């Protein structure tokens, strides 16, 4: 089926020597590969970006696409066939950073050869002297930092790393990915536009035979999903919730489908909509929660509820609340979405954890929607 | 060897440290998985809680309502589940990975609604229309170290067992390394997602970066109590892996929670027992006695609880409370014991709402002795004077001897000041305490009352009220002596 496949091309996990909006980025790798290779000069790249813009993918497609185990060729613009083994490492992944050394030696070294134990760069950097052009591909290099410690150890790493990818007389090229004169090179992985974004969802579709999409809701999606930080994988999600929604409620589908996506998957809840669904009870308390809140703005729920009994005895609306059923109504509007209690540590001289009240409403159509209400105002 | 401390109670499971990139030497060393006798699941503790029954139980008309309103016993949850149902079997059809985002108050039927789509995913891969996967399931506030699922997933997949580092980059060479011929899809759920929350992040990371991969053949079903999680607590790369798409689970309507009580109450309500007056026991079909629950009791039950939270726990809980109120009621009148028209009306509902409503900190209070209740009256005296919410005990101490001496003329502090400052009795010299007022002070602490800073001088320590002003004043002027003054 047309739509089951489409799905799958519109997956986060799906796959595809030029990504169809990384020209650039893509002659670039292979010029710093040319210089690196053919120069026989160990080098470093450091490709960076927010999430999204295709840097995995790009590398991904460059290692399968253009390339002791895992060795391969690599052919120059001239010609000459250099030996190459080429690696590809996912930094969190490992359990510690000291390791991956022993991982590169773990990515190198046949398994029928003898096993050194790799401690350090050191050793290493002696293991690669009687060689065939090593390539490693870190990515999440900025995972090789180390939460702990100061800045001396934290570079503690990567800086071995980079002194082992330029020290002379070795063949060890170091490419690494990390999201946002011995310095490294670097590459910024740019957002997506829109028009980058439809070309490649295009480029995607073009080994579909019929196209189950209206262009123009494709521009619409990639132009609502190219903001400040636009990403492919939102776009993709974005699609695919487009043929969910579209078989869900069952041709070419519309833009109507984009929006309806955009309008299920944001709960775009109002105030507005929010005080409307309450009595006149759960307003009143409302209204004295966000009074004792501002005069007090370190309150707990007893010190609210007290604010509340000192309010209704000065008005005298209705009749007034057991400390428990007020308690009942601070959840009802925690249910509704008006007021979160929180529980936290005081911060005088006697600090222990207490219920403490929080509001994420805004202010100005909360006082418009309780203006409205003539025995509110003492309140407001 | 002399050693500078020892540890003699060290329990070290029995698990290896080789991962699984070394197993095989070569990526086409690795055979076809899903034939292996130990991957993908290819109980011995059931029979320890048996004992012999040499009784027999009474089983009343109130019996099966209780034991049917049970939690472990799909009506409203009918869009969530296509939501969920479609994109796991696009997922399974197809050899995608797919993470599926679903968030929600407690008791809205995420668990149950995810557990009823893998088993129709199940019946439907048994039916041999989509590829026959593995499920597992992983509960983060089941584990013991947040690192453990690593430990478990892994023994899901391969059945060996290792330590936890080596189960993750056995997993990443899972996921990344092994073609999808070799491999069998594998559906996890991942509960308490929140739970599985550390510094490093490197788990949220490690889940959802799985699904990232072209050969891993990985459904992630992640459970949520709130939407906001991966803006709140999780980064960016967390955050764009997991997804745009969230599915919301919202709290029940009454219409809802009236329809899953009504259909956990189908066969019972409206229905005759045949019930033995010597005994007690009855059996569905001696008299012949109707049972009802009235439908207005669970109504009101259901707007009570689905304005409060919308929860089937909570509305399954208030009617088997109801029922047990009336059921004890029953056996009170009938004398049965523990070896025409039975009702669970609504004055047993409105019972079972207002008991967790009624603030018996007052009554507790009320309760106390003159001591506890002198203290009390003094700290508020002074919050009425000076202003304050912390109270020295120094102050407190002086107030209350100024209290006892203002007002001697009282006859009830005639009689009570003797036993205040000397326990009644001649050869006890004149104290500066009263009687019991460290007993009280720390009785009224223990109660969660008050509160008392950490000092060791005595008189400059601080107190507070925990509670509310307000409630302790209405406790205090209930007291007749001290409203009196
Ligand atoms: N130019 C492209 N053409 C086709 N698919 C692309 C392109 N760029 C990215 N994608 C797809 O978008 C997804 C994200 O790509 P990638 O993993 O390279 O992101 P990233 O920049 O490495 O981000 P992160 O920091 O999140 O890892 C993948 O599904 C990838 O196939
Ligand atoms: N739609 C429903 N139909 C019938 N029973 C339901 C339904 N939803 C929930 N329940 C009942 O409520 C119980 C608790 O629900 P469940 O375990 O799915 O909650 P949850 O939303 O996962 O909560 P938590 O966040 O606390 O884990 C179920 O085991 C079942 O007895
Ligand atoms: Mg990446
Ligand atoms: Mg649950």
């Amino acid at each position: 089926s047309i739509f089951l496949r489409t799905k799958a091309l519109l997956q986060k996990s799906s796959e595809l020597g030029a990504l169809p909006a990384r020209t650039a980025e893509y002659e670039q790798v292979m010029n710093f590969l040319a210089k690196a290779i053919s120069e026989h000069r160990s080098d470093s790249l450091y490709i960076t970006g927010p999430p999204g813009t295709g840097k995995t993918a790009q590398l991904d497609m460059i290692i399968r696409q253009k390339f002791l185990q895992n060795l391969s060729w690599f052919e120059l613009p001239d010609g000459r066939l250099e030996s190459v083994a080429v690696t590809s490492i996912n930094c969190i992944s490992l359990g510690e950073p000291s390791s991956i050394f022993q991982k590169i030696f773990d990515s190198f070294q046949d398994l029928n050869g003898p096993t050194l134990q790799i401690k350090n760069m050191q050793h290493l950097q002696k293991f690669l002297e009687p060689y065939t052009t090593f390539v490693v591909v870190l990515d999440e290099m900025d995972r090789l930092l180390h939460a702990n410690t100061s800045e001396t150890q934290s570079v503690r790493t990567i800086l071995e790393l980079f002194l082992l990818a330029k020290l002379p007389t070795v063949s060890f090229v170091l490419i690494g990915m990390a999201n946002s004169g011995l310095l490294p090179q670097t590459i910024v992985f740019q957002p997506y536009t829109a028009e980058q974004m439809y070309e490649i969802v295009i480029q995607k579709m073009s080994s579909l035979p019929t196209i189950i999409f209206q262009p123009m809701a494709i521009k619409f999606a990639a132009k609502k999903c190219a903001g400040n930080t636009g990403d492919l994988r939102k776009l993709f999600d974005v699609l695919r919730g487009s043929i969910e929604i579209y078989e869900l409620e069952k041709g070419k589908i519309g833009l109507n489908y984009i929006a309806k996506v955009f309008s299920k998957f944001v709960n775009n809840n109002s105030t507005r909509t929010r005080i409307a669904k309450l009595n006149i009870q759960q307003k009143l308390i409302l209204c004295t929660i966000i009074q004792s809140l501002k005069l007090n703005s370190d309150a707990t729920i007893d010190e609210s509820f007290d604010h509340y009994i000192k309010a209704i005895t000065k008005t005298d609306t209705l009749a007034p609340l057991q400390r428990n059923e007020f308690l009942e109504i601070c959840t009802i509007l925690e249910t509704c979405g008006l007021v979160s209690i929180k529980k936290t540590k005081c911060k005088g001289k006697t600090k222990r954890f207490v219920d403490k009240i929080d509001v994420d409403l805004d202010m100005r159509e909360f006082y418009d929607e309780m203006t409205k209400i003539s025995i509110l105002k003492p309140f407001l | 060897v002399i050693r500078k401390f020892t540890k003699k109670n060290v329990a070290r499971a029995k698990k290896k440290y080789t991962p699984f990139s070394k197993r095989f030497k070569s990526i086409a060393a690795i055979p076809d998985l899903t034939s292996l006798p130990e991957f993908y699941g290819n109980s011995r503790f059931e029979n320890k809680l048996k004992t012999t029954q040499k009784h027999q139980i009474v089983e009343t008309i109130f019996s099966k309502v209780k034991k049917q309103l049970n939690s472990s016993y799909l009506p409203a949850r009918e869009n969530e589940f296509a939501s969920i149902y479609l994109s796991a079997y696009s997922a399974i059809e197809s050899d995608s990975a797919t993470t599926i985002y679903v968030a929600g108050t407690p008791g809205v039927g995420k668990t149950l609604t995810v557990r009823e789509v893998v088993k129709e995913l199940l019946s439907s891969s048994a039916q041999r229309e989509i590829p026959d996967f593995l499920y597992v399931e992983i509960n983060g506030l089941k584990m013991v170290k947040p690192t453990d699922c690593y430990e478990t997933l892994w023994n899901k997949v391969s059945g060996e067992r290792l330590t936890w580092a080596a189960s993750m980059e056995s997993l990443e060479f899972y996921f990344k390394r092994v073609p999808k011929n070799k491999k069998k899809t594998i559906v996890v759920l991942l509960d308490e997602l929140d739970a599985m929350v550390t510094k490093s992040q490197d788990i949220m990371y490690n889940f959802f970066n799985w699904t990232t991969y072209e050969n891993a053949k990985l459904i992630v079903i992640a459970v949520a109590n709130t939407m906001d999680l991966p803006e709140r607590q999780l980064g960016n790369k967390i955050t764009s892996r997991i997804g745009f798409t969230r599915i919301m689970f919202t709290g029940y309507t009454h219409e809802e929670l009236k329809n899953i009580i009504d259909l956990r109450l189908k066969g019972l309500n409206d229905s005759f027992f045949y019930v033995d007056t010597k005994t007690g026991n009855a059996i569905l079909i001696v008299r012949k006695v109707r049972l009802r629950m009235s439908a207005d009791a669970i109504e009101i039950a259901s707007r009570k609880v689905a304005s409060v939270s919308g929860d089937a726990r909570r509305a399954l809980k208030v009617c088997k409370r109801a029922a047990e109120i009336a059921e004890k009621h029953y056996m009170a009148k009938h004398g049965y014991g523990y070896d025409g028209v039975q009702t669970v009306h609504i004055t047993h509902v409105m019972k079972a709402l207002n008991e967790t409503l009624n603030s018996h900190v007052i009554t507790f209070m009320t309760r106390l002795s003159f001591t506890a209740k002198l203290f009390i009256y003094a700290l508020l005296n002074l919050m009425k004077k000076n202003g304050s919410q912390e109270q020295e005990l120094g102050d407190i101490v002086d107030e209350i001897k100024l209290l006892i001496e203002v007002n001697g003329s009282n006859k009830f502090v005639m009689e009570i000041a003797k036993t205040l400052f000397q326990q009644g009795s001649d050869n006890i010299s004149e104290q500066l305490r009263i009687i019991s007022w460290d007993f009280v002070l720390n009785q009224l602490l223990d109660a969660g009352i008050l509160f008392k800073q950490t000092m060791k001088n005595d008189r400059i320590c601080c107190v507070k009220l925990n509670i509310s002003v307000e409630e302790a004043k209405r406790a205090m002027n209930e007291d007749e002596t001290l409203r009196n003054l």
